[PDB]
């Protein structure tokens, strides 16, 4: 809708700066760790599969969890309750047919009651101050894809894959804004398949040159190269499938 | 929490339960208090309330009804809104014998377009523009009002929820069952309402999808591949549709001047890519002499 492409890009760039979780948060949590959070984010992906939830839902669920945990300490025993309630909300916000509450209770193995899941939803909303319309790496990728000539189904799916992998590892990816994690993912995808670089149209549109992307791009390069041995593997399995053209399989590049 | 507010009277039922008038006992402010009922069953908090509250925290604009506060109690959720005196449905019924003056109709279209352009530029479609949800005050303002069927869109769009505007104000790309609709669906609504203020009766008042669609065809003509590329292979197109001729817009809205006709035709272009955007419409010649008169 080129009338509002720019207004919306501009506005989601204002907004991502305000839904920013505190980078340090993990260090301040008494009980949980970057690799408990990885288990949790990998588990949500598997839930997203089991109910054919949209990629957006997953990405919002993670944005809600990182903000939640930015201001609220959570024991390991409840980390998943936080994740469940977040994934419920994301679904309600984003999906045409969100899963019933009962379905989320069923996928925690009844380690939580329905009564709990609803109370947590109320609390996650109180702490997020009802501000659930968060920018995500996915909303930037999607916009970015229109500056691609020709369009390339392989590039897009790989770009999405790297954007999704970035949700697992809170260190280092918590420090990068979503518009940047998108930039990197897109360029890394474009190089891995077509051998082209971040185009000039996207420099004119975002102001990110290929060199401002470098820091993040260095990390994403490594997550991608080390992705086979990484303990959480649901995202890799996801992107083997025909839908996403099997790009998780595609062997990463040299530098 | 509610200690502060005194209920005056019920006002109506919207898209998720009851709206009341109320007084802030301490500031004296009059407000509209929308009550949602919650239950450790109801799937907790409604999807419609989640989108309304979250989207409307983002939309502060003088032509969008302002959300003042959100009160969680134990089993009740109350949304405190600014109160407006009347809606455009009631006002058109009360203004039937003498018609709405052209300056006022123009004031109101301009302000609604302003509210819409704002929504749209913050990635929000309303998806329920109709006179019941456009509120007016005695000062000559008008505001958009039920953001409970709204949703945040992406660029480009996804397939969103299907049976979606109230029938009379539903755009043809929904009725024909397309994948993608976007901002253009709200403009279509607003064009219908613009017609309705001028003539005092609904432009395409069907009682089914097919009836609604034939009504549109009889006034804009049956779209073919020339006026609407793609059209004849959309999911709910039928080659067995009748072929009506497009009517001259001087006959669709006889009170309307050379320019209002232009605007209105751009709002009701069949193709959503050529259909005027709210933002572009503010610049249209029709509005060169717009002002802000008062009603009532
Ligand atoms: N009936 S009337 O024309 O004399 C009339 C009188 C007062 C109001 N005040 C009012 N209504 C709604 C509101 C929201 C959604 C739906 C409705 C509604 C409108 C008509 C009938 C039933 C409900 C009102 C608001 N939402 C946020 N603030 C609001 N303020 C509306 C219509």
């Amino acid at each position: 809708v080129p009338d509002y492409h720019e207004d919306i890009h501009t506005y989601l760039r204002e907004m991502e700066v305000k839904c920013k979780p505190k980078v340090g948060y993990m260090k301040k949590q008494p009980d949980i760790t970057n690799s408990m959070r990885a288990i949790l984010v990998d588990w949500l992906v598997e839930v997203g599969e089991e109910y054919k939830l949209q990629n957006e839902t997953l990405h919002l669920a993670v944005n809600y969890i990182d903000r939640f945990l930015s201001s609220m300490s959570v024991l390991r025993g409840k980390l998943q309750l936080v994740g469940t309630a977040a994934m419920l909300l994301a679904s309600k916000f984003e999906e045409i047919y969100p899963p019933e509450v009962a379905e989320f209770v069923y996928i925690t193995d009844d380690t939580y009651t329905k009564k709990q899941v609803l109370r947590m939803e109320h609390l996650v909303l109180k702490v997020l101050t009802f501000d659930l319309a968060a920018p995500t790496v996915n909303q930037f990728l999607t916009q970015y894809f229109l500056h691609q000539q020709p369009a390339n189904c392989k590039v897009e799916s790989l770009a999405m894959f790297l954007g999704e992998l970035s949700l697992i590892d809170a260190d280092p990816y918590l420090k990068y804004l979503p518009s940047v994690i998108a930039g990197a993912a897109f360029h890394l995808a474009l190089y891995t398949v077509t051998g082209q670089s971040w185009p000039e149209s996207l420099i004119r549109k975002t102001g990110y040159t290929l060199e401002s992307l470098k820091p993040c791009l260095m990390d994403l390069h490594q997550t991608y190269l080390k992705a086979p041995q990484h303990a959480q593997q649901s995202i890799r399995e996801k992107y083997k499938n025909s839908k996403y053209h099997g790009v998780s399989l595609l062997n990463p590049p040299e530098t | 929490s509610m200690e502060n507010f005194q209920k005056v009277e019920k006002i109506g039922e919207g898209t998720y339960g009851v709206v009341y008038k109320a007084r802030n006992k301490l500031t004296g402010e009059v407000v509209a208090l929308k009550k949602i009922r919650l239950d450790t069953e109801t799937e907790g908090v409604p999807s419609t309330a989640i989108r309304e509250i979250s989207l409307l925290k983002e939309l502060n604009h003088p032509n969008i009804v302002k959300l003042l506060d959100v009160i969680h109690t134990e089993n009740k959720l109350y949304l405190v809104f600014e109160f407006l005196h009347q809606d455009l449905k009631k006002f058109m019924d009360a203004s039937a014998l003498t018609g709405i003056p052209l300056p006022l109709i123009k004031s109101y279209l301009f302000q609604l377009l302003q509210g819409l352009a704002f929504c749209h530029s913050h990635r929000v479609l309303h998806r329920d523009l109709k006179p019941q949800n456009l509120l007016i005050n005695t000062e000559g303002a008008i505001k958009l009002a039920d953001f409970g069927l709204a949703r945040a869109f992406g660029v480009p769009v996804r397939t969103y929820t299907h049976e979606v505007v109230t029938l009379w104000y539903r755009a043809p790309e929904i009725l024909l069952g397309c994948k993608y609709y976007s901002t253009a669906v709200d403009i279509w609504s607003l064009g219908c309402i613009f017609a309705e203020m001028v003539t005092r009766r609904a432009l395409f008042p069907g009682d089914s999808e097919i009836d609604q669609l034939f009504r549109i065809f009889r006034t804009l003509g049956t779209p073919d591949e020339v006026v609407w590329p793609g059209v004849t292979s959309m999911p709910d197109y039928k080659p067995s549709f009748p072929k009506w001729a497009r009517q001259d817009f001087s006959k669709v809205v006889p009170p309307l001047d050379e320019d209002g006709r232009s605007l209105l035709s751009q709002m009701l272009h069949y193709d959503p890519n050529k259909r005027i955007s709210a933002k572009a419409a503010l610049a249209h010649p029709f509005f060169q002499d717009v002002t802000k008169p008062v009603p009532h």
